[PDB]
């Protein structure tokens, strides 16, 4: 089972602060340390700090400006990182990881995407993408769905609730005037569709929304 | 069992306890100090054994005030335990020599 | 603070060949180096710990070697699924540090 | 209190005194010698403890004639004190075993 | 005798930005490095001791990091009052030594 559970995203206004969480499960030892790592888009991993819940002691990276505060709740097995007075430089994915006090990060959370912006949260509009009436097909057919008009990142797109993973491409979002847009495509054997349905699932964490969209042939 | 033999085992139990807690506390005290090497539990436990026995190869040692304080408790526990075994072995030989002298 | 250099930043190889990622430490760190794999959009995943110890669940195709200041991560007969970024991390001296990473390209 | 128990505490007081003065004198003796590291009081006091206990990790040590002389007094005081505790613990067990034998 | 290199000699930054002064030791000196500020006509003033320990009376804007041979003094959001020369000084081995200094220019 997932050992570290983190919220998919958080939107924060410049100057404001946010408190990220990391609920753990699985084996726990009073000797465990919970670490936080920062990854800005296109960049590498950057150690932020660590904490040992069983003692509540915390250490931080000295080389970077201290914008974090670590605390933990022994009863609910949850680690918290309080980020304060954020700026766009603080926009990134923040992972938490467990270390058994032996030096390496055996397990990582999925990471929380934090965006520092004044813009407002906005769920996405999901449109189908079925071939046109005059499109010839081969032994394979391509379908997709258009996700546009959302903020902030990210969004997760699955096909048939995750059961369909072969032949899937989800293109990076593009930002245009405070709103993101992207498309995802899937390729299945032509004979299989539309006898067997094909649906795309789109979750947008920042607004707690998740929607489905069946891809049916154009009438 | 005789006292000295009881104190021996006792010291052995206490020493094992000091070694364990000692390893745990050293890591807690050392993490946070740039350049520190006594920062993971497995090697910290090895460090504690080479400290309690006074071998001190020098491959690992505390650089912080609290790590050094922890080091002192470990050295004192080790020196004391091993010295207590010497005293137990001495009391044992003295008694045996008394018998052998029919005293 | 230990500096970890991963050079080259990008590595290109043909399918099935053997590939080697390099990692150099600014000072001697024994074998306290660990390797992670991070695919596009995914989170990091431990591949090798302590320079050469294999992790269960990781293809036997992955191995590591080295000690001191020079370390290598190897993949015998690379394949599409290996396409990703690879990072090293040391735990010899506080604070732990990461390498800049190397992208594998097929 | 018994003699051996008095000498123990005594040695403990004297050892603490030797450790303190020892740290003070080491710095005084070492400053002036290029390359010397035993030159500030806090670490010198740590150095004195690892010397008196014989752990000698090797992270700190005197490079001057007078610093080494100071080192010798500290080693001898430490070895002697800790050995005196062993002898006190031995005299204690021997006495208890005498009673236990109804002797 | 430990040599301390402070390069660059001059540093230019825009108001409010974060600035970093560098200090490299010819050999490893743990964290026994100290930082001072000296304004025009004034005497030196201790800013950071032992690489990262803050001194009371010094703006929280000043911080230090490093260990071994590499050290950094940082100022979060520099301001006019920070205009001055900055020196490092080691106390790991006798004799104590100073760096050549770095001027901050806004
Ligand atoms: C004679 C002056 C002795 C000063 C001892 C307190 C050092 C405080 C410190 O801020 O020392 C700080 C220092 C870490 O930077 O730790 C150290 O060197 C301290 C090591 C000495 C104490 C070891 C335990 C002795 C029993
Ligand atoms: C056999 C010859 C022994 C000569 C000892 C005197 C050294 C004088 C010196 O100029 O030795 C100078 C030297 C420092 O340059 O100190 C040292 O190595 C001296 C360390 C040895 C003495 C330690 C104390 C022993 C009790
Ligand atoms: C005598 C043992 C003291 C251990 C103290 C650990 C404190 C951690 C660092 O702040
Ligand atoms: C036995 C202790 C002697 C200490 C002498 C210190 C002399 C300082 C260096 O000239």
């Amino acid at each position: 089972q997932v050992q570290l559970q983190q919220p998919g995203a958080e939107l924060v206004k410049p100057g404001a602060s946010v408190k990220l969480s990391c609920k753990a499960s699985g084996y726990t030892f009073t000797s465990d340390w919970i670490h936080w790592v920062k990854q800005r888009p296109g960049h590498g991993l950057e150690w932020i700090g660590e904490i040992i819940p069983s003692y509540g002691r915390a250490n931080y990276n000295e080389k970077i400006q201290k914008k974090a505060t670590l605390t933990a709740d022994k009863s609910s097995s949850t680690a918290f990182m309080q980020l304060s007075s954020l700026t766009s430089e603080d926009s990134a994915v923040y992972y938490c990881a467990r270390e058994r006090g032996d030096g390496y990060f055996a397990v990582w959370g999925a990471g929380t995407t934090v965006t520092v912006s004044s813009a407002k949260t906005t769920p996405p509009s999901v449109y189908p993408l079925a071939p046109g009436s005059a499109a010839q097909t081969n032994s394979m057919v391509t379908l997709g769905c258009l996700v546009k008009g959302y903020f902030p990142e990210p969004v997760t797109v699955t096909w048939n609730s995750g059961s369909l993973s072969s032949g899937v491409h989800t293109f990076p979002a593009v930002l245009q005037s405070d709103l993101y847009t992207l498309s995802s495509s899937v390729t299945v054997p032509s004979s299989s569709w539309p006898s067997e349905t094909v649906t795309c699932n789109v979750a947008h964490p920042a607004s707690s929304t998740k929607v489905d969209k069946k891809i049916v042939p154009r009438d | 069992s005789a006292l000295h033999w009881r104190a021996a085992g006792a010291a052995t139990v206490l020493l094992v306890i000091v070694l364990l807690a000692g390893s745990y506390l050293a890591v807690l005290a050392e993490r946070g100090a740039p350049g520190a090497q006594l920062i993971t539990y497995p090697r910290a436990l090895w460090w504690s054994v080479e400290t309690a026995t006074t071998v001190g190869y020098g491959d690992l040692y505390p650089v912080t005030l609290w790590g050094r304080c922890v080091a002192v408790v470990v050295m004192v526990a080790g020196i004391t335990s091993f010295g207590l075994v010497t005293a137990a072995l001495a009391t044992w030989f003295v008694g045996r020599e008394q018998e052998r002298r029919g005293h | 603070d230990i500096l970890l250099t991963q050079s080259p930043a990008i590595l290109s190889v043909s399918p099935g060949e053997r590939v080697s990622f390099s990692c150099r430490a600014s000072q001697s760190i024994g074998t306290d180096i660990h390797w992670y794999q991070q695919r596009t959009n995914g989170s990091p995943r431990l591949l090798i710990k302590y320079a050469s110890e294999s992790i269960s669940g990781i293809p036997s195709r992955f191995s590591g070697s080295g000690s001191g200041t020079d370390f290598t991560l190897s993949i015998n007969s690379v394949e599409s699924e290996d396409i990703a970024n690879y990072y090293c991390q040391q735990s010899n001296r506080w604070p732990f540090t990461f390498g800049s990473g190397t992208k594998l390209e097929i």
